[PDB]
């Protein structure tokens, strides 16, 4: 015994071959994934609850794995579908395929380092080539979002309700650019909640101005809706609390036990009226409530609610502009409630629910999702979740691309002018690439059930024309369209991550060769 | 394939997962298609606990049936919803699904690709719900027509006459509920039941009941009027939250510390001591008092020589009631103690039955609350009729709320399978398969009626497939003879929301249903 | 309910096993339906012993694809049986089967009870029949004709090539088969086979070919004309049927009875030889000889020192074929012994491949009995085309047996149905729902021609589905273009039988398959 006892160990092209296996597994339970005639798939979770969802990350994500590239692999979807949101439903496909072809060279006995630095220097040839047919756009123009919007959309089942959706995401992401950065404002995809109740339909689902509450007044007397309330986010509890030093108390004489029971009353009642000195209209507080002070709240005609979620709250805060206070005493008008457009208090059906709308500028508002089951209504914010994702991140950049593979062959052939101008060993491998590109559209053929090589062929003889950038192919003819036209158009540094995150996973996969396990510690 | 990436794992195929969803969804819809229509059989489930049932809806037998099949927990919980909505058809629901993949699955197995279908049906669903539109009668608020939709949901339940008995009671429940603007289906209704002496008997109460009664003997068992305190706060004994044990030297001293302590309960007695007394000068009146919390044994004392009912630990709702009821102003800080915070009823009184203790409030001037008293011989018959109870009312909610009404019997879906067949393929024509196939499974509801009422199905709905004339009618079957009737005029009826929701959630749900290949099972072991 | 009776016993109900039945054969259709037309695709079995397949024709598949679904047995018998009746369309048969059971399927899904069904079917097939019979082409036993015809079937197996080659072995046999009234397929028809070259070059062999050679080195490998020596008789030593102890005295008389033991098979050959002498007194001339049983190595010798050519051990149809190759007089007792008993050969040679040896019989004048020698790259190609071979001769018997044919690619179908859909209820009309689904069922031949050829089946049909005019024709759908075909002007034929064989045969397993209600199982342990 030597070594690790019971800790085995591969090395060399079995290993090589074993990622390329275990990779070209990955890409092919996914490659029917993608595409405006794309499948839709459902799974097993370990607790027993039922996931369907088109994004291939989730899919990947619900994925256990013993091979390691594999695992790798997992990663390296959740990281760009993090970064971007879709694209995914692409990404790790158009990965395996290039590691699919790298392995074709390691036969050659080429070794790998050099097959790497064709990458490196493949890549820059597609960032450069893709800015020089980028487009940029203008962003006030809401339809050409709408468009991109259903174009980043026409992939998933939200397909049908992209009307609303496009809307729904449109409204939403215009409303959030905290400003508080100068001209470098930033929006944030963790104040636009996304709430999912039962019942009712798609078109019932929609965009409220504001922010909506899962809860129920404390009290009856509190009014369910007013016209222009006044709201206090209290972050402190409302009621007495413990003397935090372990302080105790020794009475001599009858009275005090009664008397120091009125003290926290009264302690209750200071700091009820110095919330009613601001004139509020509403209470609010992530901890619980005295009832006591809800008595007086009552007498006060101020309504209030406990015990909420902190990122809620301020949501709510960013909602009507106030801030939130743990500090009665220190109260400042400034953050009275004021832009708060309506109070209500609805029921959907066995819940209560906090309506607060018609902000006068709200940053933060949470969307209401009204669908099937949410189950169907979890897809369906996975369709929002990247839905909101690109368009972000067309605020961040007004450059646009055709994708659907035109885009692809335009990079293949500007590769296949420099492979020829590129004399040397690397030349193969440079090509390779070029070629590697070229399933991505092959996948939508198959996804479209068309006949791929006649078609792809035609495409990449069509794209041989320098005439001719933005020709792709109809998702569901399944036919040779340039794009202008069809209007599937894409934002640039989506496909940026898509080539950028693609290479760096074949090269972290091509340096690998030799497996060690067992580490027990 | 993906064997390759894990041995343990699980996973499916195209043709394969689908040949399982839509054996499942059949599967499970066969079990159900025994239930729905009055001359449907409710189903007794048993615990594994040993607990029973006597349900007809389905919600329950689905929630309560275990099955592991994912596509019939993902049917449950779509359900789920539908009864959270409405509560029956969920019933027609699953049988819509499951049938109308039957049809696709037909067209699928001819090669035909679901994305068409699911297109077919997606149309399909635009022209009906439009054709849906635009038939719904608009009726008003007549007690009949709440009647009768209420007698129609009932029958589905429960027996003919124990419909009839809670016919009644439910809509004049109902029409003592609306503020003319906003109903809520919780506080206004109170669903009470004591284990006794018959089914039929159980009727509603003008006023409310509590699920308690008194923790001392002097306590009067009946209130010829009413005074009402309603509260919260304890007036049972508590300590500050911090640590203040004391000391003492006399055990003089230590009696007059055993004096302090009550005395501030003492004091708040005292304060609705003499507002009663204040208020209640006169002997005849009485008055009673409420809290959601618990009362001490020495106040208990306290209101026993003033004879002032008392009851503790009450549910939160509860109160609410009172308020809507007997107008009680709930209070928590009785300092700030007016007679105009009382609450008035025309008489309070406790049952008692067997061991429990049942607290009788009755003769509200205005109630707006009430209580759906439910007398019962059998517990399991208590939940069964309970179900049914929230079954309707939630229906009158949707009844009252919709100023349109829709005839029962399916008379809608075969005006919807005319009016879908007549379509031509206005469709992209691959697509009016679906269609075609998707109106198919739209005239499941009054076949499996027949199929429950005995008649044979394709006679029955041949005869019945007659749109009369110009006035091709509105026509329900026949519950009883299966034959062509006219709703409308036999007065069988149901919620337009409720025709609108079913078929929007069903539609949802298929096309995702026809639109999966295969089914992974690759989790953590 | 029985379970009462046995709690290890098993049952299924009415609705139940009925469920599982049509289930258990839409799968079992589901696997085989890649096969029939000549586009499908043959299998590859492997067994648990290691052995391998490349199969297509389904009983092979249904006899050998472990399945334990008790009706898919049932279903395998009949298909057997189909082998052992025709050999091919056992995949269309099957095919037939459930298909129709999932027509017959959706009706009772309507509640529709069976029996009902039956009826229609038998009054459908009653119909199709009668225009089965009038529609069969009366063809003479012209050489195409059936050259076509084995064409037709055989590509249903192998390589457009290599069912060529083989085509024009097949009918010359066929030809070369019939005393003009009775063929029997057995002795004429000897299927060897050899690993040896190719698969192309199998052939038919003029002559007889032997499945083992001499045992001499001596023996004369080749002659150019053979005399031929049919027998059975063992000429290995052999001691009487009798305890016959005997002794000796002397070592002199242990040689001399060394001498006498072999006297009577001294004899034996002796018989021949003078014969053979009394034959071939000429030196050109060759004497080959044939035993169903062995041959002693000292008669061995004593043939090999006249060079007498003889074989041993031959299985006991050979001779016949024998018989009717050299027109010998195959005999048993050599002392009737005449030279008009013998048989006579134009050349013999033997062939030595691997270890094995394989001799040769050429050149009868008037050959009755041929032998397909089947030569073979792999083992299992060699059993693959084999198949294929008893196939091809099967349909050609019946092709010959019949005076009439079926023009094939179920253009027929298609001309069942616009007859069958050409049924008013003449019916008592709920049998014409049956008829329908009936009539519906048969179209299915094509449509999985068009499947397994990958063309949209829906279109196709109703493109086909134009008879034309007062000439509405026995369409085909063509095979490679998805279009209307003239079976008969493209040759595609089919045998008559076999289109009535198959439609009764699945008639019957129709109507008792939807005639049963619970599977039992309860038998000892």
């Amino acid at each position: 015994l030597v070594l690790s006892q019971n800790t085995k160990r591969e090395s060399g092209r079995k290993v090589q071959s074993g990622n390329i296996n275990a990779a070209k597994t990955i890409a092919d339970i996914i490659r029917t994934c993608l595409g405006p005639k794309s499948m839709m798939k459902m799974l097993l979770d370990p607790m027993g609850g039922i996931v369907m969802t088109n994004d291939g990350n989730a899919i990947l994500r619900e994925i256990q794995v013993q091979h390691p590239a594999a695992k790798s692999m997992i990663e390296i979807s959740r990281t760009q579908d993090e970064e971007v949101g879709d694209g995914t439903t692409s990404v790790i496909i158009l990965a395996g395929e290039m590691l699919s072809v790298a392995e074709h060279f390691l036969e050659q006995q080429m070794h790998p380092t050099v097959v790497i630095s064709a990458y490196r220097k493949a890549l820059d040839d597609m960032i450069s080539t893709l800015k020089k047919i980028s487009i940029p756009v203008d962003i006030s123009d809401s339809d050409m979002m709408l468009n991109i919007i259903n174009s980043s959309i026409t992939t998933k089942a939200i397909s049908r309700w992209s009307s609303l959706a496009c809307n729904i995401a449109l409204d939403a992401v215009k409303m959030v650019q905290f400003e508080e950065n100068g001209r470098k404002e930033i929006d944030i995809k963790k104040y636009a909640r996304v709430e999912k109740i039962p019942g009712g339909i798609i078109e019932d689902s929609c965009v409220l101005r504001g922010v909506m509450i899962n809860k129920d007044v404390t009290h009856p007397r509190m009014r369910r809706y007013i016209k222009n309330p006044r709201i206090v986010l209290l972050d402190s509890s409302l009621e007495y609390k413990k003397g935090e030093s372990q302080t105790d108390i020794e009475i001599t004489r009858e009275e005090d036990f009664t008397r120091i029971l009125q003290m926290e009353e009264e302690y209750i009642q200071q700091l009820c009226e110095d919330i009613i000195q601001l004139k509020p209209d509403v209470v609010i507080t992530e901890k619980g409530i005295s009832d006591l002070a809800q008595h007086y709240l009552m007498r006060a005609n101020i309504t209030a609610i406990r015990r909420v979620r902190k990122t809620d709250n301020n949501r709510i805060a960013r909602a009507c502009g106030a801030r939130i206070v743990s500090r009665p005493e220190e109260l400042r008008e400034d953050d009275v409630g004021t832009g708060a457009g309506l109070l209500e208090i609805k029921k959907i059906g066995d819940e209560y629910f906090t309506f607060i709308t018609d902000c006068k500028d709200p940053k933060a508002c949470t969307i209401l999702l009204r669908g099937a089951s949410k189950e169907i209504l979890s897809e369906v914010e996975r369709n929002l979740q990247d839905a909101m994702q690109v368009c972000r991140n067309v605020l961040l950049d007004p450059q646009l691309v055709p994708g659907g593979g035109a885009s692809e062959m335009a990079v293949a052939h500007a590769l296949t002018e420099k492979s020829k101008a590129m004399t040397g060993v690397e030349q193969w491998p440079y090509r390779a690439v070029a070629q590697a590109l070229e399933v991505i559209p092959r996948t939508l053929i198959q996804n479209c059930g068309a006949s791929t090589i006649r078609l792809l062929t035609s495409l990449r003889a069509k794209h041989t024309q320098e005439n001719c950038e933005t020709w792709g192919v109809n998702g569901e003819t399944g036919t040779l369209v340039d794009m202008k036209e069809l209007g599937i158009w894409e934002p640039l540094a989506v496909k940026l991550q898509t080539y950028k995150t693609a290479v760096e996973t074949a090269v972290l996969l091509l340096r690998i060769d030799d497996i060690v396990s067992g580490h027990k510690k | 394939a993906v064997k390759t990436l894990n041995p343990k794992a699980e996973v499916a195929r195209a043709q394969a997962a689908l040949a399982v969803n839509i054996s499942a969804a059949r599967g499970l819809q066969d079990v159900l298609r025994t239930n729905l229509g009055p001359k449907g059989t409710m189903k007794m489930l048993v615990s594994g606990a040993g607990d029973i049932k006597l349900t007809k809806d389905g919600n329950v037998l689905l929630h309560e049936m275990q099955i592991q099949h994912p596509t019939a927990s993902l049917i449950a919980k779509v359900a789920t919803a539908q009864d959270d909505i409405t509560g029956d058809g969920t019933t027609s629901n699953v049988l819509i699904i499951g049938e109308l993949l039957k049809q696709a699955d037909l067209y699928i197995s001819e090669g035909l690709h679901p994305r068409i279908i699911t297109e077919g049906f997606e149309a399909a669903k635009e022209k009906a719900l439009q054709f849906l539109e635009e038939v719904k009668v608009s009726r008003e608020m007549d007690r009949e027509t709440l009647i009768d939709v209420a007698r129609t949901s009932l029958r589905t339940k429960v027996h003919a006459e124990l419909a009839d008995v809670l016919t009644e009671a439910v809509v004049d429940s109902i029409l003592a509920i609306k503020k003319q603007d906003e109903p809520i289906d919780l506080f206004m209704i109170e669903i009470m039941e004591m284990k006794h002496k018959s089914e039929t008997d159980t009727s509603l109460i003008r006023g409310l009941v509590l699920d308690h009664g008194a923790r001392h003997p002097d306590m009067k068992k009946r209130v010829e009027d009413a005074y009402i305190l309603t509260c919260n706060v304890s007036l049972e004994y508590e300590k500050t939250e911090v640590n203040s044990g004391f000391f003492y030297k006399s055990a003089e001293e230590r009696e007059k510390l055993v004096k302090a302590e009550r005395k501030f309960i003492e004091d708040r007695v005292k304060k609705i001591i003499e507002l009663k007394r204040k208020v209640c000068g006169d002997s005849d009146k009485g008055f009673v008092v409420i809290n959601q919390k618990g009362i001490d044994p020495f106040s208990l004392d306290a209101l026993s020589k003033e004879g002032i009912v008392a009851l503790r630990r009450a549910k939160r709702r509860n109160m609410e009631r009172l308020t809507l009821a007997c107008g009680g102003v709930a209070l928590n800080s009785f300092d700030d103690l007016s007679p105009d915070c009382l609450g008035h009823a025309g008489l309070v009184y406790e049952y008692t039955l067997g061991e429990e203790k049942f607290t009788f409030i009755e003769k509200c001037n205005n109630p707006r609350s009430v209580t759906l008293l439910i007398k019962g011989p059998n517990k399991h018959t208590l939940t069964q009729i309970k179900d049914a109870v929230r079954d309707g009312l939630r229906a009158v909610k949707n009844a009252i709320d919709d100023g349109c009404v829709v005839p029962g019997a399916g008379a809608v879906e075969v005006a919807m399978a005319e009016a879908l067949i007549k379509h031509k393929p206005s469709v992209k024509g691959r697509a009016q398969l679906g269609v075609q196939a998707f109106a198919d499974a739209l005239l499941i509801i009054p076949k499996v009626l027949a199929q429950n009422s005995g008649f044979d199905l394709q006679e029955t709905l041949v005869k019945i497939q007659a749109e009369h004339s110009e006035s091709g009618q509105l026509v329900g079957v026949d519950l009883n003879t299966g034959e062509p009737m006219v709703a409308a005029e036999v007065g069988v009826w149901d919620n337009y929301c409720v025709k609108k929701q079913l078929l929007h959630s069903c539609t949802v749900i298929a096309t995702n249903i026809l639109l999966v290949d295969e089914i992974m099972r690759a989790g953590m072991s």
